[PDB]
């Protein structure tokens, strides 16, 4: 219970976030053919694209 | 008899959801409190720099009396 109210006040702290937002939007792009031939695994393969969970 | 560490006749409820107040003001309002306050001090200004230049014309007319 203490922590459900503990990580939404932390969406409430850094999720929407103006510059922290501008500091991590620009970067990072993983194509599907990198993510699957490059050996990628769990969270990257989650936030890109391909639906996958073992 | 028996003595692990079951749930005791089933727990209560457990939220996970998220919440945001979204609060919020209607923010076109909240530009329209920021040209109010502006004006309003755009008024007072406006306001004590003419009788500032009242003051500042009789301290001239000290120094032109004063002068011979």
């Amino acid at each position: 219970k203490n922590f459900s109210l503990r990580i939404d006040e932390l969406e409430e702290m850094l999720t929407n976030n103006r510059i922290w937002r501008n500091r991590t939007v620009d970067i990072g792009v993983v194509t599907a053919e990198d993510a699957l031939n490059y050996g990628f695994s769990g969270v990257m393969l989650r936030g890109s694209g391909i639906q996958w969970d073992l | 008899v028996k003595q692990d560490m079951p749930p005791v006749g089933g727990y209560g409820p457990i939220d996970y959801k998220r919440n945001l107040p979204r609060r919020g003001l209607s923010g076109y309002s909240m530009f329209a409190v920021g040209i109010g306050a502006l004006l309003f001090g755009y008024w007072s200004m406006m306001r004590w720099n003419r009788e500032r230049r009242r003051l500042q014309i009789e301290d001239f007319e000290a120094r032109i009396a004063l002068m011979p």
